[PDB]
């Protein structure tokens, strides 16, 4: 009876607590017997096979956890005679020079033609001149050991339930895919009311407008109204939206993406400065490598806009596609892993521009032998060269390597190489493969080519990037839930959600209903995104993976409806997290390792002194005048003091500091304190004097054109507070529970060679970032010696085995070894050198081997990630280890690391060696 | 620990010929490491003093004071960038010869600066600097360290000619200041042409 | 001490109060003392969103406007009765109202007449720019 067994077990534990306070072996023995009985049942190998294909297993886990808890319980200018200063502490207001202020009056009250009086002084003042535990440790601990041992086969099976990611990718490429329809990939969370965006419906009209309508109706052109501008490198999550007025609006998404859990709150999209384009905007394309760049295309025009951090247009570049007679710009494509390479695709040609070199002349100029261009995608071969793939209107897929031979230096280049694909659905008729071609897309992350035809035939294929041959072909069949729609809709607008491998988006060419596809190594999960009501025809969709308030990289899909409403869908983590599982993700512990102020400033002019508490009594000019006039001052009877608002009207200057003069009229009417940038400064003055306040680099950025100065109340019984002057200065699972319980129990019992060997096996055995943490806790002078010996001996064994079988050490395994060694190189470098003893050389050799396999570009990198997750951190760690050895070939290794063309390698090495010297 | 850091610096300078066309920017970290090691080659200890003198001799062999390729010195080159790195290292070395918060460190720092200046003068480096300066002046007529890292965050030599000019404005100036502080070493002689 | 004679606070009812008199430019004959104003006192006729004109006693004038020679109790800081902005002079106020509030026909009390001694304090005008051009320019 698994149901109820854990609640009864918790009542048993509470009664044990009773006897624990006062009693003799209250529940300790019975609980040992319960562990024995749970082992007896599981030992049923028939039940083990059933689990491989559960209540008793949960009972065992609970008993083990309880047992673990039980075991746990068991010179001066005078030298020469300038910027002079008053020392209030020494009552010199007489003055001191800059040096004397910092030397003879160091830590004194100091306020910014003269002769230092400090030095003038000949006094020499100027220096600038129980039974339960016994039973648990009697035979219970061995009992647990033998239990885990005979259950180890089943335990290894449950553990199974970079290398894995490679295997999964391999399966993805080789194993047949089942197509399943689901409604659980994306779940609706938030939606805006009708009209949130005014004028999003582009009412095309007039000669050019009629042409556009005809082209959209003929499915030759499609409008892309929304684009997300959030590069992985950048942090400016933003949304660009085009409007019927041909105006581009940039919105801030950070507020919207955080209100994901908001039960009943209006969608919030902060508007930024817009973007000016003198044409009807048909497509928006952001640069994934640089989130500031936006390509804006009309029918014949292509503009590249650069946005500042505030969302305003900083730069505007206009391209010249030189379209043929009757030709038009279909779209603009930023070449993968590039910031300047921009391809312009037309029905007649494809021109590729390097915008860093030349915006007028294309670097590449491609033409087809016949037919028209319906889609163009770019792939990077194992060599690293871009290979253009072109879908023709006739249904042929053309491929061409981008090299000097195919360059536009000699004029237009005719692409003749056709990717050969043979399928029963692919029967070319009247020179039209399955009715002709529609769309082509290559996923670098999945290393798969997606393409679709006019007759609703869509395929995913694995291609050899060297030979450009199709290796495996997988059909994507969409079954319309609505009856009578036997004909399959054609697919278009293929895209992958950035930083969410396997989640692919596309749209039916005719219907225009977005589809979300989760690609797994044996299955295509497909969800059709419907509208409630359908009246809100979906105009465009954008998917983005963002950091949630819980730091969860949630994948949000934003839909723009024709009526101007926004609808937001969220990815269901259970159905969309296959490639994001820590088992497939390259989880790495290395990640955890990873007074003269006013002399150089100038008093600002035209600064607006407009404190609201003073605005009611004095006019703006008066305030300025009084604060900048002697004998004149500003007063305020408001209890608690008042706020002065300072506005910098000079956009070329930054406020870096402020000086305030107080006490000239009456000391009792001087403010007691001031608050600026959240800092409270006490004003302890006995005579009229100035107070200096510099602004920190960060505060200088905060006080660029606006500054709020809070003035505290004076000690005047009448409540009068006075300021004499203000000067501004500036410059220009069940398995999880089971393993947790067992390993906690083992660690408590241990609190040794065989125990270490058991943990070592558990370490080698697979884990989804769980058993590892458990084995970590299991492991947590004689002690340090044993511990260090065991870890280093294993590290040496792992490095030797990898060297002998000629196999590159697993990046994660390698990084674990490096961290372990590093920790010891710090705790006991002597132990590090003695136990390991060749070791340093092996580490460094493997580092270079893994570094050489490191992916050239993250976007191009596939689901499996070779190389090292954190080279910098790794380099830092290696330097600590090498240094630890030297304290108790290495120099050559240091020189090699410093020279590495890869900058971070040497720069981090630089930092590591500074720390070792420090 | 001090002795092992010293032998590490020795092996570094021994493989140092390899650093030539590697690129000064890629080698910023290496010369900065050399500095960190030197920040300990102080005291009145003469073993450390001779290690520092051997470093200075390596830097002089690198420096082209003897070479009369003043034109090639004007033309930005790997060698020119390496010479600029050597000058920046020498400046960092002589720039910490102050007496502020120095527990007998002033005595060591002073000795280091004096030795550096003497070695530089013994190689007629001042004459070579005058030559490169006349060359850059002719270039102007034709036209008619970590501090740099902070100032120039891009970490690109940028205007090497300006850096080369600025670096000589510094190295010989430091030489003259040191030859005045240490009377034992004579200050460089400048004639009307200088 | 100079007091706001004939001026009772409409919130706390303390008549002839001292300190800064606060007069509502929307509510007819509505006045607040400094304490009630700072506390954000509201009534059925008055809300905190109503622009208010600060009026000083002579004594306060000499204190607040101390160190600079001015006319006896000469109001020089005016509040826009439409938007509530402050620190306006008879001229800058006119410019502001003409520029930003030219099309507004809401009845308001003239802050200049109210603040200036001898001027009709409860003067009500739908077009404030009219006073700014014919009576208070
Ligand atoms: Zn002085
Ligand atoms: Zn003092
Ligand atoms: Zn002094
Ligand atoms: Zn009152
Ligand atoms: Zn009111
Ligand atoms: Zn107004
Ligand atoms: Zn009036």
């Amino acid at each position: 009876d698994g149901t109820g067994f854990p609640e009864l077990m918790v009542v048993m534990a509470t009664l044990a607590s009773a006897g624990q306070g006062a009693g003799h072996l209250q529940l300790h023995n019975a609980a040992v017997d319960w562990l024995s009985r749970c082992k007896k049942y599981l030992s049923q190998k028939n039940v083990v096979e059933k689990l491989n294909a559960v209540m008793i297993l949960e009972c065992t886990c609970h008993i083990m956890s309880y047992l673990a808890d039980v075991t746990n319980a068991l010179l001066c200018t005078f030298t020469i005679t300038q910027h002079w200063y008053h020392c209030h502490t020494c009552k010199m207001v007489v003055g001191v020079c800059t040096v004397c202020a910092k030397v003879c009056h160091k830590d004194h009250e100091i306020s910014y033609s003269f002769f230092c009086d400090c030095g003038a002084k000949e006094d020499g003042s100027c220096l600038a001149l129980e039974e339960l535990q016994n039973q648990a440790n009697f035979s219970f601990a061995p009992l647990v050991l033998d239990m885990l041992n005979f259950l180890m086969d089943a335990i290894q099976t449950n553990f199974q339930q970079s290398s894995r990611a490679q295997q999964a990718l391999s399966e993805l490429h080789t194993v047949e895919k089942a197509v399943e329809m689901t409604d659980q990939l994306m779940v609706p969370t938030l939606g805006s009311q009708e009209g949130a965006f005014e004028n999003v419906r582009m009412n095309y009209s007039g000669d050019q407008g009629q042409t556009i309508r005809q082209l959209i109706s003929a499915h030759v052109l499609r409008r892309v109204a929304m684009c997300v501008l959030s590069s992985p490198h950048g942090r400016r999550q933003h949304l660009a939206v085009s409007h019927e007025k041909g105006k581009i609006t940039v919105l801030q998404l950070s507020a919207l993406l955080k209100q994901a859990d908001s039960s009943k709150r209006k969608l919030t999209l902060t508007r930024l400065a817009s973007a000016p384009v003198p044409f009807t905007v048909l497509s928006l394309t952001g640069n994934p490598c640089k989130e500031d760049y936006l390509a804006v295309c009309g029918l014949k025009d292509c503009h590249v806009l650069t946005f500042s951090s505030s969302g305003s247009v900083s730069d505007h570049l206009v391209l010249h596609p030189q379209l043929a007679t009757g030709n038009f710009i279909i779209k603009a494509v930023w070449l993968p892993g590039s910031q300047t390479e921009l391809a312009i695709v037309t029905a007649d040609f494809v021109k590729i521009y390097d915008l860093c070199v030349d915006a007028l002349s294309p670097t590449f100029y491609f033409l087809l032998p016949s037919s028209k261009i319906r889609d163009v995608t770019f792939l990077f071969n194992e060599e690293g060269k871009n290979i253009i793939v072109i879908m023709s209107s006739a249904g042929y897929i053309y491929t061409q390597l981008m090299e000097e031979a195919s360059s536009a230096q000699q004029g237009p280049f005719y692409v003749t190489n056709v990717l050969e694909i043979n399928h029963e659905d692919l029967k070319d008729s009247n020179s039209q493969v399955a009715g002709g071609g529609v769309s082509v897309y290559y996923s670098h992350v999945l290393q798969m080519l997606f393409f679709s035809y006019c007759q609703g035939k869509s395929f995913a294929a694995t291609i050899s990037r060297t030979t450009l041959e199709v290796l495996q072909l997988f059909p994507i069949n969409i079954k319309s839930s609505n009856g009578g729609s036997k004909t399959s809709p054609a697919l278009c607008q293929w895209s992958e959600v950035m930083n969410h491998p396997g989640l692919v988006c596309c749209v039916q060419q005719t219907t225009g209903v977005p589809l979300v596809v989760m690609v797994k190594p044996d299955t295509f999960l497909i969800q059709e995104i419907k509208t409630l009501p359908a009246k809100a025809k979906i105009q465009d969709m954008v998917a983005i993976r963002h950091t949630a308030c819980n730091e969860q990289q949630r994948t949000t899909m934003i839909l723009l409806c024709e009526d101007g409403s926004l609808r937001i869908y969220m990815a269901n983590v259970e159905n969309t997290s296959y490639w994001l599982q820590p088992s497939l993700q390259p989880s790495s512990v290395i990640s955890i390792m990873k007074i003269d102020f006013f002399e150089h400033n100038q008093q600002l002019t035209d600064v607006e002194f407009g404190g609201n508490d003073l605005l009611q009594v004095y006019n703006a000019q008066q305030i300025k005048h009084r604060l900048n006039s002697t004998g004149m001052y500003v007063a305020n009877t408001k209890p608690g003091g008042f706020t002065i608002e300072i506005s910098n009207n000079n956009s070329t200057m930054v406020m870096t500091g402020m000086r305030i003069q107080i006490g000239t009229q009456a000391i009792e009417r001087a403010p007691s304190y001031i608050e600026i940038f959240g800092r409270t400064m006490q004003l302890n003055l006995s005579r009229s004097r100035w107070f200096d306040f510099p602004f920190t680099r960060e505060e200088a950025l905060q006080a660029d054109k606006k500054l709020n100065l809070f003035i505290g109340a004076s000690v005047d019984p009448a409540g009068v507070t006075m300021i004499d002057a203000v000067k501004i200065y500036g410059k220009t699972t069940v398995l999880e529970r089971l393993v947790v319980s067992s390993l906690e129990a083992l660690e408590s019992c241990f609190a040794k060679n065989a125990a270490q060997e058991l943990a070592t096996l558990l370490l080698s055995l697979p884990a989804p970032a769980s058993v590892q943490q458990q084995s970590k806790s299991l492991l947590a002078s004689a002690y340090h010696s044993h511990k260090d010996q065991a870890l280093l001996s294993k590290a040496v064994q792992c490095l030797n085995t990898s060297s002998k079988e000629g196999k590159d050490l697993d990046p994660e395994v390698f990084q674990r070894l490096v961290i372990t060694a590093r920790s010891i190189a710090i705790m006991r470098p002597n132990n590090l050198v003695h136990f390991t003893e060749s070791f340093i050389t092996q580490l460094v050799n493997h580092f270079w081997k893994l570094h050489a396999s490191k992916p050239k570009n993250a976007f191009l990198a596939p689901a499996c990630l070779p190389g090292l997750t954190h080279i910098e951190a790794t380099v830092n760690a290696l330097v600590d280890i090498i240094h630890g050895y030297c304290t108790c070939t290495a120099s050559k290794i240091y020189m090699q690391m410093l020279l590495c063309p890869d900058p971070a390698v040497s720069f981090s090495c630089k930092q590591a060696l500074i720390r070792v010297l420090r | 620990l001090h002795m092992v850091r010293l032998m590490l610096l020795e092996r570094l300078l021994q493989t140092l010929p390899q650093l030539r066309n590697v690129g000064g920017v890629r080698a910023i970290p290496y010369m900065q490491v050399i500095l960190m090691l030197t920040t300990d080659l102080d005291g009145e200890d003469e073993k450390d003093k001779g290690a520092l003198d051997n470093l200075l001799s390596q830097l002089i062999a690198e420096l082209g004071m003897d070479k009369k390729d003043v034109s090639k010195k004007n033309e930005r080159s790997a060698l020119n960038e390496v010479h600029l790195v050597v000058m920046r290292l020498l400046s960092v070395f002589m720039s910490r010869t102050k007496s502020g918060s120095k527990s007998s460190i002033c005595e060591s720092s002073s000795l280091i600066s004096s030795a550096t200046a003497a070695a530089l003068l013994s190689s007629g480096a001042v004459d070579y600097c005058l030559h490169v300066l006349k060359s850059l002046l002719e270039y102007w007529k034709s036209q008619q360290l970590r501090q740099y890292v902070k100032g120039h965050a891009a970490d690109v030599f940028e205007a090497y000619t300006q850096l080369l000019t600025e670096m000589v404005l510094r190295l010989p100036y430091q030489i003259k200041k040191i030859t005045d502080t240490n009377s034992r070493i004579p200050p460089p002689v400048f004639d009307h042409s200088w | 001490m100079s007091r706001h004679e004939g001026v009772s606070c409409d919130a706390c009812l303390k008549g002839n109060f001292r300190g800064r008199r606060y007069k509502c430019l929307i509510c007819y004959d509505y006045d607040l003392c400094a304490s009630c104003y700072e506390s954000g006192a509201t009534t059925t006729r008055h809300t905190t969103d109503h622009p208010m004109q600060c009026i000083l006693t002579r004594v306060d004038f000499d204190l607040y406007y101390g160190g600079e020679a001015f006319s006896v109790e000469q109001p020089q800081s005016f509040t826009c009765p439409y938007c509530g902005k402050m620190g306006y002079t008879e001229t800058s106020l006119q410019e502001h109202v003409t520029s930003e509030h030219a099309e507004t026909s809401t009845e308001v009390i003239c802050p200049i007449c109210a603040a200036l001694p001898g001027g009709d304090p409860n003067h009500v005008t739908d077009d404030f720019a009219a006073h700014l051009t014919l009576e208070h320019r």
